[PDB]
């Protein structure tokens, strides 16, 4: 058993993994639809690698070190110039109300922590702790009335912009301090798409 | 021949040698609720099932099996929260001329799939796999069955031992929970090697489950 | 047989007694399609390198009355597998009397030039060849079914280890 | 169940109780040659033989049996002189419903007769008596077979024990000798009581020989 | 022997040396070919200085402190403007599958470590350790069925760009903690081109 | 005159004074496999080669030379992995009136070049350089030959000493390896100063290699 570490649960799970690509737009007054802000309920059940790894086991606890990689681009060739934008990356915790408009009350709310990421700087980062009501995240639950990790909402803070600027935000979830319980037969790659 | 007893119940075990404790943790009370260990902790022997050649498997949920079962079933309705470990004796009494094997798999959170409560909860009669009815070699969820031997389990190979014993501790995300809603454990008995027997012998051997709820404790009684 | 219950059982009849083995299982644990899908193989599909030993276990799921002998051979790396019972016997083997012990374990050992082995080799079968032959055709008493089944299990030994994770799951 | 081992070989004995040492002398090295006890001393299991009702007997010579058998067969060709004791396990695995008996006779200098080398030396397959083929109740030489029980021997009576074990020391006029030419020992298995069995049981039980050459030592290697 | 250090094996080998120039393009929707991403199997057998130095010796172990110097430029005179790009510099370890498309599954894979380098910042850097299956890299191996250090893949993360922006990434391999074994006659400079 | 012995082999050395150990490391067993030091560790004397005036050089690989050589060659085929150090005595017996010199170079990983297995592996007869056949003053790879004296080496200058001895340890990236595939060592004998001799003397002196595999150990035997 030569230093079995590499297959330890930490080494196994704790890896940066893109879980979503959230696209937002600049509040240009031309015809911009409700794409002015993006919303995404934190969930592993869309990414297959992390899902398949977690579903080896029945229960789990883990902190969550989300990292945000924002990249923008002018939409049309009317580039000209446009000042460095700022992005509000709000992490709506569990059970809290999610935004609905660009400038809903939720964006100013004290509760919801928020990053103000300036473009062209180092990637933003928060560390959500274990936000479970249970003492462990249940991946399989034979019972009656899924777990909540929160929502991530993203918008451009700037307002009166002449040129449209699309921007994609890659969320890089790295589960941290994982503990897991009750191994299981791994589901097959076949049935995830 | 070890003759076991729990109050007003008694069982005739061969001997408790091949006894698997699931996850090496014996059932324990919580280290706050009442503990009706008076008479609810007894052997509830379910209605036997007949293993023919064509059988694909059987399954029960726990404690949904013991829902109409006397005091445990009562406790588990008139209290709001409860937790219970179990001792599942699967006795499968056959002659020396029958042959086959059974994989007895205790499954945490055995969410099956072919959805509704009455459908996912067969009670005391249990359900059966099929080649609704989940897929046998999948346990509903698209699993390869060999991998199933990660679960707390035991083989009943008719040439050798004819009975298994699984001692299940309380497995749940929570310390205590509503039993009427949520089945912690799940038992699936699948025939690994199919039944076969000599020419004019008994063509369907029986299988009997005996479930002693260990270290049960409930709160709060309405 | 695949993707059913039948894909795990090896049938032992008393049909024309040929010398070719009951089964021959190559131990390329991730490359061999049979061992690829075991939990061993599942974890090894998540890693570039591995080392250590593998315990196999064959379980007779026949009549309590049945008797006979199966020879469980293990050809080491490089050796082409045995084709006849004698060749297998002369190498490493275990004669397994069905009557007496109903199971048979065998811990294949760790042998490799490198400290580890890749899980996707240069398409080159090496190492194991766990063969099982009849030494004696199976004896049964009165009207007992001459067709038995044996199951096969596999597990990494304690010494086993992996390294250099390699996620490949995708859609 | 005693599981015996010799290097890269393993055997499953019932238990070594009914084990006959021939002439009460355990195999010993000579009290001068090399002793390849490294890997040549292992279990060589010959090709099984089927005992039907009509069988009259079987025989092997030693070490002519182990002539194509790996290292012992190699040693015994590339050396000029050798000597070896043996351990012959005759396992005869049958059900409880077969009946019969086998006399297993280890014979010193088992000169048979109905003459030439290939004819008197069947190798690993062995030869068979007949009512060429020597006379069963004579062992070729005009003997009454009951008297055969002077030889180092053992009965395999299927109702009781189903396997014999004969530990043979090196018997020869010389201290060491050429094995390629001269077979010291000779094994003859004759069915004393004929095979019989219940109606539709296995109609031919197998017999298996396992030969561990004990205390072998050879000289001089070419 | 006045402080022979300067000719020690560390001092000899451990020097920043450009091993490749990887060129990538911006995902402009005009006619951009499969130059959208660049791939390069880490190998000293192309650079002559480092090759010739290593081939003094038969075997070796060394960590590898790769450094990346990214430099971009507008292709045509339609410059106008374009927002600061981000580059994904993925280090595919040995035995892992290499990317084939711009957005292959490999780019999101947890296994493959990846840098997200923003333009106009300090040069990116990783330190690959010794990734040999053997206990030493063999430069000469008389035998039958070369060693693997990995692959470096590079892409622009931005998507809807109006102007094309070429970009070259200089990889500056500096072997670190070198040990070597069994000196040899040095090959001549003559036969490398 | 030192008369050396290894089992069933014997050699007549002048005396082991000018004996070069390669890289100052004596062959050692690994500080897990079997060690057949019984008889595989003996002197294998290859077929002599004739050094005429026109000779450019000779070469052998190790252990490809000792592939058909008895027990070592056997061990090295029926095992999968092995490792072995060596002792190469190059005796070159000439009169007092011949003159010349030989550089004997033990070469780790002696990849030659003018490609295929049979071509890069001459066996016991060895190959020969040429001014395929690699370039003598290059050793195939485009080397200047003087630089070759970095390799573990020894000169046989006929005026003085007429024999060299090279004690080679196991050099490889791995602790153990397949010998059938991969030749760790490589011996090249090139005539530094060409042969010349008095008028009607022996016009071609012989060269003889004696290879004792030291500290060999193998795994796993098929």
């Amino acid at each position: 058993h030569r230093s079995r570490s590499e297959s330890s649960i930490e080494s196994f799970f704790a890896r940066g993994a893109c879980v979503t690509i959230m696209t937002v737009d600049n509040p240009a007054s031309t015809t911009n639809k409700d794409k002015l802000f993006a919303v995404w309920k934190i969930t592993y059940k869309d990414t297959v690698q992390l899902r398949r790894k977690l579903e080896f086991f029945t229960y789990s606890r883990f902190d969550m070190e989300l990292t945000f990689v924002v990249t923008a681009n002018f939409t049309e060739t009317n580039n000209g110039h446009a000042l460095n934008q700022v992005y509000q990356i709000m992490y709506v915790p569990p059970g809290a109300p999610v935004p609905e408009k660009w400038d809903d009350y939720t964006w100013q709310t004290s509760s919801n922590p928020s990053i103000f990421y300036t473009y062209g700087t180092a990637p933003a980062r928060i560390s959500v702790p274990y936000v479970g009501i249970s003492n462990a995240y249940s991946h399989f639950y034979d019972g009656f009335s899924l777990n909540d990790f929160g929502i991530l909402a993203v918008r451009v803070v700037n307002d009166h912009n002449p040129t449209k600027v699309t921007s994609k935000i890659r969320v890089y979830l790295k589960p941290k301090h994982i503990r897991v319980w009750c191994p299981r037969p791994p589901r097959a790659v076949a049935y995830y798409g | 021949v070890l003759q076991l007893t729990l109050g007003n119940s008694t069982i005739t075990t061969q001997e408790a040698a091949n006894s698997v404790v699931a996850y090496g943790r014996w059932p324990e009370y919580l280290r706050q609720p009442t503990e009706p260990d008076v008479a609810a902790c007894r052997f509830y022997t379910l209605d036997t099932v007949s293993w023919t050649k064509e059988s694909r498997g059987w399954w029960w949920k726990l404690p949904d099996a013991l829902r109409d079962m006397g005091l445990f079933g009562q406790n588990m309705y008139y209290h709001y929260l409860g937790r219970s470990g179990y001792t599942v004796h699967v006795q499968c009494n056959a002659s020396k001329f029958h042959q086959g094997a059974l994989g007895v798999f205790a499954v945490p959170e055995m969410c099956l799939a072919g959805t509704s409560y009455q459908n996912a909860n067969p009670g005391e009669k249990g359900g059966t796999f099929t080649g609704f009815c989940p897929v046998d070699y999948l346990l509903g969820n698209g699993t390869l069955l060999g991998n199933a031997f990660v679960f707390p389990h035991q083989i009943i190979n008719l040439r050798t031992n004819n009975c298994a014993t699984l001692v299940l501790p309380y497995v749940n995300s929570l310390s205590i929970d509503s039993m009427v809603k949520h089945n912690n454990w799940g038992i699936a008995i699948l025939p690994l090697a199919p039944l076969n027997f000599a020419s004019e012998s008994s063509p369907e051997i029986p299988i009997t489950l005996t479930i002693a709820p260990m270290c049960c404790e409930f709160n709060g009684l309405r | 047989k695949k993707n059913t219950m039948e894909m795990y059982r090896v049938r032992l009849s008393d049909k024309p007694h040929t010398d070719d083995p009951i089964l021959c299982l190559s131990l390329s644990p991730a490359s061999d399609p049979r061992l690829s899908h075991t939990m061993l193989g599942e974890i090894l599909n998540y890693y570039t390198h591995w080392a250590g030993s593998l315990k196999f276990t064959f379980l007779f799921c026949g009549s309590m009355m049945a008797t006979g002998k199966l020879l469980v051979s293990y050809a080491p790396p490089g050796a082409d597998p045995p084709k006849k019972r004698k060749e297998a016997m002369l190498g490493t083997h275990v004669i397994w009397d069905i009557g007496l012990q109903s199971s048979c374990t065998m811990v294949v050992p760790w042998i490799s030039n490198t400290t580890y082995r890749q899980t996707i080799d240069d398409s080159f079968t090496e190492g194991g060849y766990i063969s099982v032959f009849y030494q004696t055709r199976i004896v049964v008493p009165l009207s007992t079914p001459r067709e038995m089944d044996i199951l096969g299990f596999v597990s990494a030994c304690n010494d086993f280890s992996v390294r250099l994770l390699r996620d490949t799951t995708h859609i």
